[PDB]
């Protein structure tokens, strides 16, 4: 059988969220490419380079236009007309809202892609902003995280696959199967919140008896994910709570990157 | 006389091009351009300096944990903090993790298939291929039944017509040396390498919380807590896990990670002569094993003029020395304030101008050691530690060049480090030292949570007012980070990072002395123009990150 | 007439005593005995119906899900419920899972060594035992560097002097047949199994809730919340989860598991000639595909005087032939009640008179099906398949003669199943075919969803007055489960189990007919009274839990 | 170099127990027998048989008197003088007090063991009890559940093998890594319960989005363990209520086995 084809273009990245389909494990990133999808344009993986990875997604654009799903990885600068992400000598921009219209489905990958992220943060030194805002007659797939974990992306594209349609979306456009619920509505240390048993400094005794962590700033109360239940890696037990650490928010815009670690979740 | 330009290059992370001047089939000038910044600087500017680490670890998700370790480190120096201990032991083991994964995926996932040619692995015959290998590793997956299924498997992508990201690679490209077998080997260990760097993450990922982006960190130390007896947090049952996949990293590494570098080599003799960046190299000493942030496991130090007598080790992150040789400029770069900085007096404002041969033409920082142009990295790291006369490491050294020797029936000399596969070298050298140092931390973790110290935080006083100044080093994957961050009344006044790839990715300096990508590449001969596969070969060697590098 | 007692049975689960008479060395006569009873029967009476499932899953933690389910149904069959369909899938999923689990553990870790002499292993060639594999295998796992690997780990185990459970095996028993290299090829074999054997138990956990012992089942249907787009609930992503596990398992049970089956044969054919249990067999049909508890993917039937053209089948665990002709003796075992008995009209009560070779000896009821001992377990169900022109059963099983054919020159004709080797490959067999059925249940699974069906459970409308009787058929691992529940005035006034081990395990029956274990014995060959390896191969072959036997 | 021994006794079992090390990963169970321990005693795993492995277990009773750590798997009949549970002829509590007497650690691993378990439900009809009352005056560890996670045993034992002693124990003698918390009082479904949102039945709407399953019999409330948070099979997020179903109380005295299904549980 033929494979469905992804294009994946990456603007102001890290890196971080192609690095996360390196963790996945359903499918392994080598399943991911070989089995169930064709991934037709992703330069850090990409044998070509230069001018024949560019006859590469020319190619992948017109051969299965109407029928790739394209991935679009980081913030989009808008400042000074585009020059802060110039890839083949090109705004970004330009690259991304070529891809969009041969697109049978949009999905922003990451908090970046998602609303801006960590790069629009701040003073926003580049005019950083998220992917719906630079293709705003397009709906896209927001599936936010700093980065996510790698199956809410993919199982996302699987639904479409498998089902030939998006998962349902609340009202953001996140996959309500990851995106659904508060963390802070799903969190097993919500006992202990409503105990009062709190964490005041780390290694302190409350933090090591597992103690909920509002108190050293957890964003939990906040911020949608399924960090709590998914958690990452498959291994078991690993998020950053679980291992003592409070949520930052990286998930939700105007928490993550923009309140400090140690602020708590009502205070503005 | 003709130019071309590689843009993207791909295989590294983020965004960078590359320009070469070629004259009679040889590059004879170069230019690197990292194409897209951020100015995570500026983001992190003016907040509590215990927010920074968060932040700036987003510099980069390649290398991460890498600049949030590096943060901490430098907030750490500003406010005289001694990490306690066990914070050092669980800081290393993620370190030492993370950098066993990056290295095993830039050998295989970025850089192999600039050596390795797909199409000619499906012409291989798996017995011969397998036979091969015999008395050279004892990996227990080398079988020709475990080629065969390799192979089955790119013979099937072939055949669907979808190669995917092995799509118009330089497949048939004369500079492609090994034979059938040999390809369909690496091949099949570039699938193996996959299931090797999983283990190693999941490493990092029971100490960070996740990866990538580890959140276990604090100004002060790790936020894990140890308690042997308690439920919820780092008990004997999560580090009994975690060393479970720590001793499944080791085989992997030694008998096909390291055995693949010498029969690169084998097949590739010439790439010993090329592709030398620099004369002076320079790495930290990396892997505090004591209460006072320093006993490092790994040594440092600065070597000029290619000679390694000229070693001047480097021991403590707090050594004046390497503190005060550190500058940037932006003469040929996008910013504003072209002369050297010192990076506590460092400014970042961005000043794009367009590209210029003569002019700017990069968001790369030139940086510099006491004026001079250096090389940082897994062959700047190991040159030190051999002139450092680590017997662990010229031990290790050794063993790869005795494959070498035994497939070419030649030796490799110190001097034929200084190139393309020198590098690739290094770096496979430091994946497999670093083995030992997961065993030795996680042992030395365990032995003193049992002699009942279980302090894993120290809690910072940030004066509220005054100035304060710190700098945080890191002996990252691709070689010497920096983080330089200046306080002033309770915030981050400050903040200038100056990152490995910053060192070897940065444009011409402000006395017009090239970096080592554009130096590395002086030389290197190209067989057709419009594929400049031996460019990219060199380029891959230095590992480049242009997130990391431009930030 | 010697007599002997093995007692206790190792590498079975539970408390089994085996005794025999050996005349003109040659076993003449036996006694199968289980020595603990634990009276689960009446523990479960006198609860709410949905209560049972939970606490008689506890018969057995080897075959756990297997009494759970049989439990579920038995109640379902009283109160007239037809089990929604998604729930038949997720039964079916769980059951195949743990039963591919089940029996390469039965092969490898309690069989493999009365046939494997490990001290023989260790006087192996590698290279040459990898060899013979050659086109005999694709397995990517049969390298002279794997088997050196496993070798060494043999050779370090007898180092230390410490055998642990490995010391005093029947090393260097004449019965020990194979070569050194076959030896130390299924050591290998064994330690690989363990890995193929934990993802089996990964997809029944996914479903579970856990194993042993799952948690996901209701008198109804199941609680897994079928939810493609909710958190926290049986979503695509853990639907993907769970056939990542899935698509691990075949390439072990078809390149290693099927093959080690025929080598063994191949070096052990009279082993094809003893061991005869019983002429009468019977399975249920399995693995239920509609929404009315039927449809199922395997046939069962009941099969007489070792002739597959007397074959009836069953297609329903509602046929009244099936249901009327079981009963159960105490005439040898240590109840009260000693005529035989209707499972509806059963009783267990506890009547110890210690071991007489003529009254009673076992704590095992003695099962008749209208009068006649029946052997149950794969060697049953694979005959009746057979006998049903199963293609699908006929072409795997030829699959494994095959195989014994190109290493002997001989073939093996459905006569020669009626052995001790013809019942261990009928388990092979099964393993076999049931990664067909977990592909396609879970890919019936996915398209239901699909349609729309999110339905998993039928709220049981349990009466408060009246009676009802109800019976679970399951096709176990070890062969046909029975439970059989009878309900008054909405409270379990009755429970009685029929298990497998109970059919095959049962002592004379009240016509004084031996059972299978019994009749299998007659005719063993025993070269050394004092180490009866002989009695425990055949024994074992019918892989006996003895829990499940007595409960 | 010398592992430490171990001699394994099954009494009134259902092997579950065993076949947990078999899920085991930190260590699996060939790095458990090869490396970690010597299993010098042990029915189901052991090579030899009848009188042959009666001698392997006398030999390692006297050769490692003093040193042995003895596992006991299986509650213990008492009723008409053991006979309800023979092996080699004789009632299994004489095979345990015999045992017991050269051990250096005891450890009652399942429910079964450590309190008496399925078998001493209902009418209790072999009058089973647990360890702790066949051996009176001997400190016996106890890791209960049905069967509990097998590294509750595991780190247990390398507790014993690294540090020299026992992990921390609670007032019934359970390690309080695994034990010391109530599951309801560290369980991600609490703040349904604080909010009233229950699963009424199997497959309706509540239930379909994850919410609590107090109401249909859930003993999170009443039991100790760590079910919720080191949950099963190192898979990630597999545990009972993850999956949809109730907790049992299989840990819990007086719960499990005792306590319908759909029965309340108190809550404190
Ligand atoms: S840790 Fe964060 S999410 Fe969990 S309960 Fe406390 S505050 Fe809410
Ligand atoms: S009742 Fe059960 S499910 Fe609800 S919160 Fe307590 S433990 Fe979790
Ligand atoms: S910081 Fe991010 S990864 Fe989850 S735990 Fe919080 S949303
Ligand atoms: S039934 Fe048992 S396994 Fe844990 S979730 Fe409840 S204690
Ligand atoms: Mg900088
Ligand atoms: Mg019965």
């Amino acid at each position: 059988p033929q494979r469905p084809p992804v294009i994946w273009i990456g603007a102001q990245e890290c890196t971080g969220c192609t690095e996360s389909l390196l963790r996945a494990t359903h499918p392994t990133v080598e399943n991911l490419v070989l089995e169930t999808i064709s991934l037709e344009y992703h330069e850090v993986l990409s044998a070509a380079f230069g001018h024949q990875v560019e006859e590469n997604k020319h190619n992948a654009l017109e051969k299965y236009k109407g029928q790739y799903v394209l991935v679009v990885d980081g913030s989009i600068p808008l400042k000074d007309n585009g020059i802060y992400c110039m890839v083949a000598g090109e705004p970004i921009v330009d690259h991304i809202r070529r891809a969009a219209e041969g697109a049978a489905a949009i999905i922003a990958i990451g908090s970046c892609a998602a609303w801006g992220g960590v790069a629009a943060a701040g003073v926003n030194p580049t005019g950083a902003v998220g992917l719906q805002e630079v293709l705003p007659g397009k709906t896209i797939i927001n599936i936010p995280g700093c980065p996510p974990n790698p199956h809410n992306f993919l199982a996302t594209v699987a639904h479409i696959i498998t089902y030939g349609k998006p998962p349902k979306l609340d009202a953001k456009n996140r996959p309500t199967f990851a995106y659904g619920r508060l963390i802070h509505e799903h969190c097993e240390r919500r006992p202990h919140f409503d105990a009062g048993r709190f964490a005041k400094e780390f290694g302190d005794e409350g933090h090591r008896e597992g103690w909920c962590l509002y108190h050293l700033g957890c964003k939990g109360p906040e911020t949608y994910g399924n960090c709590s239940t998914l958690q990452f890696c498959d291994v078991g037990g690993v998020w950053p709570v679980a291992i003592g650490h409070p949520c930052y928010g990286c998930n939700e815009e105007g928490i993550g990157f923009h309140k400090g670690i140690h602020q708590l979740a009502h205070v503005e | 006389s003709q130019r071309i330009t590689i843009d993207p290059v791909t295989r590294i992370e983020g965004h960078l091009r590359i320009d070469c001047e070629i004259e009679n089939g040889v590059v004879s000038k170069a230019w690197a351009s990292g194409t897209m910044w951020r100015g995570m600087e500026e983001i992190v500017k003016n907040r509590d300096p215990r927010d920074a680490w968060m932040i700036v670890q987003r510099i980069c998700g390649v290398c991460t944990t890498t600049h949030a370790i590096s943060s901490v480190r430098a907030a750490e120096s500003a406010l005289n903090i001694d990490v306690p201990v066990n914070a050092q032991y669980i800081r290393n083991i993620i370190l030492a993790a993370h950098t066993t994964h990056d290295h095993i995926v830039h050998f295989y996932q970025l850089s192999a298939l600039d050596w390795v040619d797909i199409t000619s692995a499906l012409k291989a015959d798996p017995a011969k291929a397998s036979a091969m290998l015999n008395g050279v590793s004892t990996w227990h997956l080398n079988s020709a039944e475990e080629f065969t299924k390799v192979q089955n498997k790119i013979k099937d992508l072939v055949a669907s017509g979808q190669l995917g990201i092995f799509a118009n690679g330089c497949w048939g490209h004369p500079a492609m040396q090994l034979p059938p077998e040999v390809n369909l080997i690496a091949v099949a260990h570039y699938l193996q390498a996959l299931e090797c760097q999983r283990d190693a993450n999941r490493v990092v990922a029971l100490l960070g919380g996740k990866t990538p982006h580890i959140q276990n960190l604090a100004v002060g130390g790790v936020a894990n807590p140890i308690n042997l007896d308690g439920l919820g947090v780092l008990n004997l049952e999560r580090l009994m896990y975690i060393k479970s996949f720590i001793d499944k990293l080791s085989d992997f590494v030694e008998q096909v990670y390291k055995v693949d570098t010498a029969v690169i080599a084998a097949f590739y003799p010439e790439w010993l002569e090329r592709g030398q960046g620099a004369v002076n190299y320079l790495s930290a000493p990396e892997f505090p094993t004591d209460g006072k942030n320093g006993s490092f496991l790994f040594p440092g130090g600065y070597i000029t003029d290619a000679d390694l007598s000229t070693y001047r080790p480097i021991t403590s992150h707090s050594d004046e020395y390497l503190i005060k040789g550190i500058q940037e400029s932006a003469k040929h770069a996008w910013y504003k304030d072209e002369a050297p900085q010192a990076p506590w007096e460092g400014t970042t404002v961005p000043d794009y101008t367009g590209w210029s041969d003569d002019g700017k033409y990069s968001w790369v920082k030139a940086p510099t050691f006491y004026g001079k142009t250096v090389e940082v990295g897994p062959l700047a790291n190991m040159l030190c530690k051999l002139a450092a006369k680590r017997e662990s490491t010229h031990a290790k050294l050794n063993e790869i060049v005795a494959i070498y020797t035994k497939l070419t029936g030649k030796t490799i000399e110190v001097a034929q480090l200084h190139s393309t596969l020198g590098r690739i070298i290094g770096r496979t050298v430091h994946c497999c030292e670093l083995q030992n140092v997961l065993q030795d931390q996680y042992n030395a973790l365990i032995v003193n949570i049992g002699k009942g110290d279980h302090t894993t935080f120290v809690k910072p006083d940030i004066p509220a007012t005054g100035e304060f100044k710190g700098v945080g080093f890191l002996e990252a994957p691709r070689g010497m980070l920096s983080h330089w961050m200046v306080i002033k009344d309770g915030i981050i006044s400050n903040y200038q990072a100056v990152v490995p790839s910053t060192w070897n990715s940065g444009p011409r300096n402000f006395n017009d002395e090239v970096g080592p990508y554009e130096r590395s590449l002086v030389g290197t001969p190209i067989a057709d123009p419009n594929k400049p596969l031996e460019v990219v070969r060199t380029i891959h060697s230095f590992d480049p990150c242009m997130s990391c590098a431009v930030h």
